[PDB]
Parts: C-alpha cells; sequence; structure tokens
C-alpha cells in the first residue's frame, strides 16, 4: 500500500524512500512490484501488479490489462481530481520520485536492473492513448530523467574532482604510495567514466523514447510542462544542454496554440536569462525570436503579456541588441494598458531603459544625484519628453501610476523640476517651453495625487487595499515634506503663471491633500495669505467657469472649521466676495435699465462677476448677502424681454438655486421658524415659475438646466423630506402640477430618447473632437438618470414612466441600464403598479403599432418581433422575487386581456377582437412560470369571449390560440 | 495572582511588586480584618502570613500619610510679597595569580498530429493574436466610466455637488529467646527436680561462648525476676531455683 501510505499523509517522505531501499536492498523483485503498483495506482488504475505477472509477461501487454482494468467509477484521474489530498497526492509523488531516484545515486543506481523495467512500461504508457496514462506515466519517467540529470551532474563534479587531483599527482612524482593514489584516481575517474555512460545511455534512451514523442503530444498541459521543466534544467544543467539540440523544440513549441504552453516557453525562456549571464547562444537565439517574443508582448493572455515584457527587461539586462525601436515605441503603448500589471511591468522596463543621464545602473556617489541641484534636470527631461510625444493621452496619470514604484526615489524630488520650471537654473538650458511647461505640471498633478492617495485610478481599481505601517508613516511623511515644500513654492509658481488658466485648474487640485495642522505647527499661515492674495488676482483676472470651480473648491477644502485658520482664511473668503457683491450690485444696477445699451463691456461685466459668485456660492454658505434680489429680478427681465445672453441667465438660475438649497440648510439645524419658513416657500414658488418659464424659453441648454433644477426643487420637496424626523417641514411642501409633468415628459422624448441624427436635439459629434457624441449621450444620460430618480421616490407619475419603460430595446445601447434600473426600482417600491405600468408600456407600443401600420398589424414584421422579446425579458424579470409574485402577475394578465378585446372591429368581423396580437405579448408571460393560477386568468379571459370565438382557429385568431 | 486576598499574598510573600496605587485605595483594613476574623479551614502560620500583610499594609499607609503631609507642608509655607601614578600597586606584584599546569473509456484513434499542422502553425499563427487594450485618453472619459453605472448614478445627484453636507441632503430623500530459656529451664528442672540448677553443669559440654550465652540467660532471666539465684562467695557455681514467674 505504498500508493496509499504516500498519499494518506506521510510522515517523513525520506523515511518511506529509505524503507524501499531496504525492501530493495533485501530482494529487488519484491521492491520493484511495489514501485510498479504504487505508480499504476498512482494513474488511477485500482488493478494490482502480482509477483508472476510483473515477472514473467511484458510491460505492453501489463498496460493493455491495466487499460481493461482500469475499474473506474469516473472519468477524472489523480492529476485532476479538486484539490487538497490530491493536490498534496501529486506533490508526494513528485517528491517520492525525485528523493527514491537521487539518493540511490551512488551504489544501486548502477546494477543496470530496475531501470530497464521502468523506462520500458513508463515509455510503453507515454505512449498509451489513455490520457490518465500518458499523464502520469510522463510525470514518472520526466521526474526521473530529472533525477538523472542531477546524477549526471554530480557525476561531472566527481570527474572535475579526480581530473583535478589525478593533475596535482602528475605534479608531484616523489612517492611510491603517491604512484598508488594516483592508479587510485585513475581507477576512480574510469569508474566515473563509465557511469557518466550508463548516465549517458538512460539519459538518451528516456529522451528519445518519452520526450520526442510527448512534445508532439496533443495534450497542451503535458507540453507545457515538459518545456517549464526542460527550462528548469537549462537554467540549473548549461554543462550539456546549453546548445541547440534542445532549443530546436523550444523554437518548435513557441509558435503553441495554447496559452499556457506558450507561458510556460516563456518561463523557461526567463529561466535562461534568470539570473546569470551571459552566453552567445542565448542571444543568437534572441536575436532570432525577438519577433516572436514582441508577438508574446501582445497575446491574448494578460500573463503571457507579463512574461514577455520581463523577457524583454531580462534581454535588456543582458544584450540591449535584439530590440528595435518599433518595438520599444509598442511597449510605451502597453504603458498605457488598462491591465495595472502589463502597465507597471512595461514602465518598469521604461525606467530601465531611458533613464542613463547620470546613473549607469550601478553604485551611488554619481547615480543618484551628484550632491548638487541638476544631474536629475535630464531625467526629468525626457520625461517631459515622453509626455509630449506619448499622444494616446492627455494626460499622464497611466503613465505616472506605471511608473510610481519602478521610480519612487525619483518622483518625490520635486525641488529639481521646481527649479527648472521657475528660476531658470545655471544648467545653461533653453527656455522652458509653455506645451513643456503645462507637461510638467500635469506630470507633477499626477506624481503628487499618488503620493497622497495611493489607489489606482478607475479600471486599475482594485477595492481590496490593506494599509500596511510602513505604508501609511511613508504616506504621513510624504504629506509633511509635501505641504512644508510646496506652501513655499505655490506662490512664485502662481507669480511665473498667473494667466495660464489650465494651469492653475492643474496647480489647485494639490491643496486638497495638505494637512492643515502643519500650518499651525510650521506658522506659514502668512504664506497661505499670500498665495490667497495671489489666487484672488487670479480670480479677478480670470473668468472661466473651470477655474472657478477649481478655485472653489480650494476655498471649502481650506474652509476646514476643524483647524484653527478658518477664521483667518474666512477673512479672505468674505473680503472678496464683498468685493464680488459690490462689483454685482453695480453693473446691475446699470445692465437692467435699458440705458445705452447695454453694450458688450457691462454684459461681461455682469456674466464674469455672476459667474465668479455662483462659483463660490456653490461651496460656500454666503447668503447673508442676500443678492436673490438682483438674481430674481435678472429672471424676471430675462422672462419679460428675453433678448440677452445665455449664459448670464444660467448664472442666475444657478445662483438662485445655491441661495435656495443654502437657505435650505439652515432650517433642518433645529431651529425653523414660520415668515421666514413661509418667505422661503415664497422664493422657491417664483423660482419655479421661472424654471418653467426657462423650460418653455426656445433655448435647449436652458431647457436642461431648467429642467435639472426643477428636478432638484422637486426632489427636495419630496416625500422622502418627512423621513428624517420633521414635523415643520410640512408647509413647505409643494405638490406637482399636471401640466407641468406633461412639460417634464415632453422635453425628455424630445431630448433624451434620441438614437439618430434626424432630431437634430443633439450635437453632431461626427469628428472626434471634444464635441464628440459621448458627451451629449451621458449628459441624456445624467437628464434621464434625475427625471428618473423623480420617478422612484413617489413624486410624479410613473404612468409617464410608463413610457420610458416602452423604449427599452430602441435605445438599449444608450439608455437600457436606466430603463432596467428603474423598473427594478419601481418593481421594488410597488410591484403591482411597475406591472401595471410595464404592461402599459406594452400597450403604448402596440397602439403605436396600430397607428403605423393598421389593424393587420403585421404580425410576421420585425415590430412584434421586438415587442414579443420585450414580453419575454419582461416574463423573465418576474417570477417569485418579490412580494405579491402572482398577484401582480394575474393583474397584468388582466389588464393586456382587457386591452386584447379594448375595442371591437366595426366590419369583418363583430367576433373578432382589433388589438389581439397583445395575446402573443401576453403568452409570453403566461409561458409555464405560474400553474394554479392559469384556471383563474383563463377564467377571466374567457368573460370577453364568446363560443363562436371559441369554435374558430385561423391565422387571425393566431394570438388567441398562442395565448390559450 | 489572583483573589481579593492576592494583594495581601504579595504583601506577605513578594512585596516587591507592590505598588502606590494598591497602597492608597484599593482595599480598607477595617474591612479586611473583620473578613480575616471569622473564616474557616485557617491554619495558623497562613494567618499568621495575613497578619504580616495587613501589618505592613498599615504601616505603609502610615508611612504614604507621613509623606503627603510632608508636601502638605511645602505647600502651605508658600507666599508672595511684592514688597601622575597615583593610586595603584607596588609594580604588580600585589597582583601576580600566576598560571598553572458500447464502451465509455477514453479511446483516441489519433495521439500524434501530422507534419501538415505543424508547417501550418510555423507559416501562419495570426489567429491567436489581439492587439491592445488602450486606457482612454481624456480625463472626461474618467468621469463618465466611474459614474457609467446605474448603481452609482440613481444614488449621485445630476449636478456634482461640492459639498458633502449637500450630499446628505440628497441621500436624505434615498431609500523470642527468653521463651526458649525458660522453657529449656522447664524440662531441665523435671530432669531433676531438686530445685537448683547449675551453671556449670549446663556449660559442660560446650565452649567460651555459649558459656557466655548462657551465663547471660542467667543474668536476663534473673532480670525479668522469673527465677532467683544464689551465689554467696566470691567464687562458685551460681545456684538457680524456680522464682514467682517461672510459668511451671
Amino acid at each position: 500500500t505504498l500508493f496509499e501510505v504516500v498519499k494518506l499523509g506521510k510522515s517523513a517522505m525520506q523515511s518511506v524512500v529509505d524503507d524501499w531501499i531496504e525492501s530493495y536492498k533485501q530482494d529487488r523483485d519484491i521492491a520493484l512490484l511495489d514501485l510498479i503498483n504504487f505508480f499504476i495506482q498512482c494513474s488511477g488504475c485500482r488493478g494490482t501488479v502480482r509477483i508472476e505477472m510483473f515477472r514473467n509477461m511484458q510491460n505492453a501487454e501489463i498496460i493493455r490489462k491495466m487499460t481493461e482494468e482500469f475499474d473506474e467509477d469516473s472519468g477524472d484521474y489523480p492529476l485532476t481530481m479538486p484539490g487538497p489530498q490530491w493536490k498534496k497526492f501529486r506533490s508526494n509523488f513528485c517528491e517520492f520520485i525525485g528523493v527514491l531516484i537521487r539518493q540511490c545515486q551512488y551504489s544501486i543506481i548502477y546494477d543496470e536492473y530496475m531501470m530497464d523495467t521502468v523506462i520500458s512500461l513508463l515509455t510503453g504508457l507515454s505512449d498509451s492513448q489513455v490520457r490518465a496514462f500518458r499523464h502520469t506515466s510522463t510525470l514518472a519517467a520526466m521526474k526521473l530523467m530529472t533525477a538523472l540529470v542531477n546524477v549526471a551532474l554530480n557525476l561531472s563534479i566527481h570527474q572535475d574532482n579526480t581530473q583535478r587531483q589525478y593533475e596535482a599527482e602528475r605534479n608531484k612524482m616523489i612517492g611510491k604510495r603517491a604512484n598508488e593514489r594516483l592508479e587510485l584516481l585513475l581507477q576512480k575517474r574510469k569508474e566515473l567514466q563509465e557511469n557518466q555512460d550508463e548516465i549517458e545511455n538512460m539519459m538518451n534512451s528516456i529522451f528519445k523514447g518519452i520526450f520526442v514523442h510527448r512534445y508532439r503530444d496533443a495534450i497542451a498541459e503535458i507540453r507545457a510542462i515538459c518545456i517549464e521543466e526542460i527550462g528548469v534544467w537549462m537554467k540549473m544543467y548549461s554543462d550539456a544542454f546549453l546548445n541547440d539540440s534542445y532549443l530546436k523544440y523550444v523554437g518548435w513549441t513557441l509558435h503553441d496554440r495554447q496559452g499556457e504552453v506558450r507561458l510556460k516557453c516563456l518561463k523557461a525562456l526567463q529561466s535562461l536569462y534568470t539570473n546569470r549571464e551571459l552566453f552567445p547562444k542565448l542571444e543568437l537565439f534572441t536575436n532570432r525570436f525577438k519577433d516572436r517574443i514582441v508577438s508574446m508582448t501582445l497575446d491574448k493572455e494578460y500573463d503571457v503579456a507579463v512574461e514577455a515584457i520581463r523577457l524583454v527587461t531580462l534581454i535588456l539586462h543582458g544584450s540591449e541588441e535584439a530590440l528595435s525601436n518599433e518595438d520599444c515605441e509598442n511597449v510605451y503603448h502597453l504603458v498605457y494598458s488598462a491591465h495595472r500589471p502589463v502597465a507597471v511591468a512595461a514602465g518598469e522596463f521604461l525606467h530601465k531603459k531611458l533613464f542613463s543621464r547620470h546613473d549607469p545602473q550601478a553604485e551611488e556617489a554619481l547615480a543618484k544625484r551628484r550632491g548638487r541641484n541638476s544631474p536629475n534636470g535630464n531625467l526629468i527631461r525626457m520625461l517631459v519628453l515622453f509626455f509630449l510625444e506619448s499622444e494616446l493621452h492627455e494626460h499622464a496619470a497611466y503613465l505616472v501610476d506605471s511608473l510610481w514604484e519602478s521610480s519612487q526615489e525619483l518622483l518625490k524630488d520635486w525641488e529639481c523640476m521646481t527649479e527648472l520650471l521657475l528660476e531658470e537654473p545655471v544648467q545653461g538650458e533653453e527656455a522652458m517651453s509653455d506645451r513643456q511647461e503645462s507637461a510638467l505640471i500635469e506630470l507633477m498633478v499626477c506624481t503628487i495625487r499618488q503620493a497622497a492617495e495611493a489607489h489606482p485610478p478607475v479600471g486599475r481599481g482594485t477595492g481590496k487595499r490593506v494599509l500596511t505601517a510602513k505604508e501609511r508613516k511613508t504616506q504621513i511623511d510624504d504629506r509633511n515634506k509635501l505641504t512644508e515644500h510646496f506652501i513655499i513654492t505655490l506662490p512664485m509658481l502662481l507669480s511665473k503663471y498667473s494667466a495660464d488658466a489650465e494651469k492653475v485648474a492643474n496647480l489647485l487640485q494639490i491643496p486638497q491633500y495638505f494637512d492643515l495642522e502643519i500650518y499651525s505647527t510650521g506658522r506659514m499661515e502668512k504664506h497661505l495669505d499670500a498665495l490667497l492674495k495671489q489666487i484672488k488676482f487670479v480670480v479677478e483676472k480670470h473668468v472661466e467657469s473651470d477655474v472657478l470651480e477649481a478655485c472653489s473648491k480650494t476655498y471649502s477644502i481650506l474652509c476646514s472649521e476643524e483647524y484653527t485658520i478658518q477664521n483667518r482664511v474666512d477673512i479672505a473668503r468674505s473680503q472678496l466676495i464683498d468685493e464680488f457683491v459690490d462689483r454685482f450690485n453695480h453693473s446691475v444696477e446699470d445692465l437692467l435699465q435699458e440705458g445705452e445699451e447695454a453694450d458688450d463691456d457691462d454684459i461681461y461685466n455682469v456674466l464674469s462677476t455672476l459667474k465668479r459668485l455662483t462659483s463660490f456660492h456653490n461651496a460656500h454658505d454666503l447668503t447673508k448677502w442676500d443678492l436673490f434680489g438682483n438674481c430674481y429680478r435678472l429672471l424676471k427681465t430675462g422672462i419679460e424681454h428675453g433678448a440677452m445672453p445665455e449664459q448670464i441667465v444660467v448664472q442666475a438660475l444657478q445662483c438662485s438655486h445655491y441661495s435656495i438649497l443654502w437657505q435650505l440648510v439652515k432650517i433642518t439645524d433645529g431651529s425653523p421658524s414660520k415668515e421666514d419658513l413661509l418667505v422661503l416657500r415664497k422664493t422657491v414658488k417664483s423660482f419655479l415659475a421661472v424654471c418653467q418659464q426657462c423650460l418653455s424659453n426656445v433655448n435647449t441648454p436652458v431647457k436642461e438646466q431648467a429642467f435639472m433644477l426643477l428636478c432638484d426643487l422637486l426632489m427636495i420637496f419630496s416625500h422622502q423630506l418627512m423621513t428624517g424626523g420633521r414635523e415643520g417641514l410640512q408647509p413647505l411642501v409643494f405638490n406637482p402640477d399636471t401640466g407641468l409633468q406633461s412639460e417634464l415628459l415632453s422635453f425628455v422624448m424630445d431630448h433624451v430618447f434620441i438614437d439618430q441624427d434626424e432630431e437634430n436635439q443633439s450635437m453632431e459629434g461626427d469628428e472626434e473632437d471634444e464635441a464628440n457624441k459621448i458627451e451629449a449621450l451621458h449628459k441624456r444620460r445624467n437628464l434621464l438618470a434625475a427625471f428618473s430618480k423623480l420617478i422612484i421616490y413617489d413624486i410624479v407619475d410613473m404612468h409617464a414612466a410608463a413610457d420610458i419603460f416602452k423604449h427599452y430595446m430602441k435605445y438599449y445601447n444608450d439608455y437600457g441600464d436606466i430603463i432596467k434600473e428603474t423598473l427594478s426600482k419601481t418593481r421594488q417600491i410597488d410591484k403591482i403598479q411597475c406591472a401595471k405600468t410595464l404592461i402599459l408600456s406594452l400597450q403604448q407600443l402596440f397602439n403605436e403599432l396600430v397607428q403605423e401600420q393598421g389593424p393587420n398589424l403585421d404580425r410576421t414584421s420585425a415590430h412584434v418581433s421586438g415587442i414579443k422579446e420585450l414580453a419575454r425579458r419582461f416574463a423573465l424579470t418576474f417570477g417569485l422575487d418579490q412580494i405579491k409574485t402572482r398577484e401582480a402577475v394575474a393583474t397584468l394578465h388582466k389588464d393586456g386581456i382587457e386591452f386584447a378585446f379594448k375595442y371591437q372591429n366595426q366590419k369583418g368581423q363583430e367576433y373578432p377582437p382589433p388589438n389581439l396580437a397583445f395575446l402573443e405579448v401576453l403568452s409570453e408571460f403566461s409561458s409555464k412560470l405560474l400553474r394554479q393560477d392559469k384556471k383563474t386568468v383563463h377564467s377571466y379571459l374567457e368573460k370577453f369571449l364568446t363560443e363562436q370565438m371559441m369554435e374558430r382557429r385561423e391565422d387571425v385568431w393566431l394570438p388567441l390560440i398562442s395565448y390559450r | 495572582k489572583r483573589g481579593p486576598l492576592a494583594k495581601i499574598w504579595l504583601a506577605a510573600h513578594w512585596d516587591k511588586k507592590l505598588t502606590k496605587a494598591h497602597v492608597f485605595e484599593c482595599n480598607l483594613e477595617s474591612s479586611v480584618e473583620s473578613i480575616i476574623s471569622p473564616k474557616v479551614k485557617m491554619a495558623l502560620r497562613t494567618s499568621g502570613h495575613l497578619l504580616l500583610g495587613v501589618v505592613r499594609i498599615y504601616h505603609r499607609k502610615a508611612k504614604y500619610l507621613l509623606a503627603d503631609c510632608n508636601e502638605a507642608f511645602i505647600k502651605i509655607k508658600m507666599a508672595f510679597r511684592p514688597g601622575i601614578l597615583q593610586e595603584n600597586d607596588f609594580g604588580d606584584f600585589g597582583m601576580d595569580d600566576r598560571e598553572i599546569m458500447k464502451r465509455k473509456l477514453i479511446v483516441d484513434s489519433v495521439k500524434e498530429l501530422d507534419s501538415k499542422t505543424i508547417r501550418a502553425q510555423l507559416s501562419d499563427y495570426s489567429d491567436i493574436v489581439t492587439t491592445l487594450d488602450l486606457a482612454p485618453p481624456t480625463k472626461k472619459l474618467m468621469m463618465w466610466k466611474e459614474t457609467g453605472g446605474v448603481e452609482k448614478l440613481f444614488s449621485l445627484p445630476a449636478q456634482p455637488l461640492w459639498n458633502n453636507r449637500l450630499l446628505k441632503l440628497f441621500t436624505r430623500c434615498l431609500t523470642k529467646r527468653t521463651q526458649q530459656m525458660l522453657h529449656g529451664l522447664q524440662r531441665a528442672l523435671a530432669k531433676t527436680g531438686a530445685e537448683s540448677i547449675s551453671l556449670l553443669e549446663l556449660c559442660r559440654n560446650t565452649n567460651r561462648k555459649q558459656a557466655a550465652a548462657k551465663f547471660y540467660s542467667f543474668l536476663v532471666l534473673k532480670k525479668q525476676q522469673a527465677i532467683e539465684l544464689t551465689q554467696e562467695e566470691p567464687y562458685s557455681d551460681i545456684i538457680a531455683t524456680p522464682g514467682p514467674r517461672f510459668h511451671i
């Protein structure tokens, strides 16, 4: 029971190896029988070899008999059964072969007895048609010959030692005992020579009998295992295996059609590089198969791509010859891979390759920094140039993430490119180009944001991140050093780049990652205030919405009341908003009157000031300066006149909404009054009238903004306002208007559910520019999402959302996610009414079909097929999933039956029902999901039918037949 | 180790692990003495050790209270009025200690591919090749992708809400040899019956050692008051006659 002893938890593998050695010394036949029985029961054959049947009759008929006597209960074999107990079985099996053959290498392995039978049986079973026998025999003989390779290595070392001692004696001819030692060494050398010849004989026998047959085998895993292990051997025994005689098989196997075999080929090739260099035949094969290696860089499997990139890195360690510049740019594009390990491997290769200004990839004192503020400048320089040439990305986020861990020491040396950006270093280089300036600033944005937060961006995200102590302490002192460095650098950074809008927008994302109590410890609030005045100059010099958003977000980050500086920053915030209030009042009180003219200058001043006010009012409570009077006067004169720019109205509407929501903030504070409550409700009602007028206004972005503002107003006054333990907010609650609901539905249908260019309510996007179709599609998805969010929270009538549910196939790619989620949520809110509106959606589509085609309805057309497919996916959306499972199905069936006989035919004939093809739609909802309620639904169905309708069975009433 | 009396065990026996925290307030002395007064199975020496513990801790409270009074003394007294070869051995002579010494089994009709498939693999291998999964070039592609999804988009406002407080408002809407000699004399008397036993007669045919043993035997029998021995002149044979405890 050596199979069971090795399998079922062997305490010491060398112990049973020595037991087999002792039994072999006792009697060769019984130990050979035990080893053969072990191998056969390792093959999955439950037959047991006996003494006479092993001794007398040959191995091929043994193989035939055990094929007949396999005695299976399943097709599985011990190399593929689930895991644990069998995994450690396989490991024990391999270790038993290795230790058993390697331990006998001194005296037992030259008896010329066991290996003949073992080789014959294993070769025959590797030529056997049974996959189990082939796999098990290949593994057994494969570990056998691996052990024989180790024995050959030991014999070669012994030959080297005895040759050295023979030459050492041949130096010294003095001594008769020395001559006797020389003759003993010669006899030992001859014994080792004949032992080596025998080992070579069994080596060649096993090789030409097994490996040549089984690397052409139809099983991928046998070839993969063979190639991986042959690379292991050629890594460890390069004396005889490092030649083309074994590399021809590797070259032939590199073109395998299976990913795992090629993975093992790349592992073998890396084993030729790891960890020793250099060999000429290795570089010859590298230059021979550079094209195949770069082919595997773009393989389907991510693992094969990673191994190919690592082999390329190994070649760069060893050769620097075979790789071409186009291959280099291919890997530079692989830096932008979606899969993070591939990108990180490519970035590590890039760091190894293109960074040799003063680092020779060698020892220090000239490699990291030469004690000056200059050596690392050129590394920064081809970072900038690489970002310039990499036109596959406007941002170096993926590039920096790939180059993060490989260049950790280089990416924290922010002071170096800081002097190479602002203060004109002593290197005598050219002027820092504006495109290069923006590229370097984008690189800094990426590097410091990855310095603060360590999570990779979206697509590279994992969510299974754990922070070690080293990680968190590196994060903290990294935060400290960036804080103290950049509170110094940002003042003259802004002073150099005040007028550059995009550079300011990029630079003001870092202060989200600044520990503000360090200012209290560092006493650098004065530099904070200098940067506040500098960004005040930017704000008063820039009118861009994006930079105002960035500034407002930066202020909100530094408006952290948990830090002492909140008063000091609130000084500057109040000062700047007070300036903007004064400027807004001065400009508005002259713009609202007609006068002369109003010209473009006053329009520009009003628009810029209101942009700034709206932007800084989004993130900050500024209702102490009640400018809703000016904004509402501007909105009402926009209503009355209508001849003035769009953006001013957009800014006024958004600023008024911001004021309203900031007032809404300070009523849930536990102190609600009533006079200001009614005042706020009246202002909200006026804002609702203005928003309805703007929705009726001809301008379509104004229509969308009015729609989303109305969405915000309705969710503010939604039914879930009463959830959070509120009592006095009940007067504030305002119900939707049915005409307003119809206007909203009409707007949504005219401006959302469009997938063609015929409507012309969606901007073109044909040219692959910043004005692509994707922006319009995502904006329409956002508007539909806001509308559905109003729908699902008991605010607006969801019979209007039935018309949204009906568009699930015409807009599957565009809005199928939104329609499916809305249907699921409305099912979770009220499944009965959800099913009623679902069958209403089907009725609406069917009535559109009635309008388009008439009462014949074209029952075999694509429209009916699409409606029936929609019915199928709706029926599988139901079932036993929520409460009132079949009651909703019964209600849907009753509604469908009512609709199928809703209209009666005037001519030809009275009993044929119009809208009969809806029974085909309902037949998908009947199917076989239910069984007991089918009788009740049929009883409801037969109320509208007659016996004359029962008896007729033709093409017109085929929907009725299919439903019944 | 464990117990309300464990601290007293430490005080009695270890006394080093005690700290000021236990000394000040851990137990009331008057409480623990009345705890220990009526206890059953109390061995004498363990009671002595518990007395050690209580005496030690009581005196330690007295020392610490004395201390407390001392820093009280310091705090009450304050007030504020604005108004070469020197030392060695003679050589190393003092220091010179010296050193000393149908079938369902798997049957494969073909097990090896022909050379035609091998040559086709060598000539063409473009059927198992892809190109790349390019990352999106622009930042707006990220802020649409990570907002891409109805599980997120239905739980976030259409407009970005830069204040988390506004996000709270949004989510608010989410739901024995002496006897031998005696008997030997009993038969020795009955042979003659002359009530006079001769010492020399018994040792007529014996050596010195057994004669001395017999003499000491007569001595010890006289000691047990069982027999009366008479001898008058300084040197004669001893006459033994039955005494009170002769046992006949």
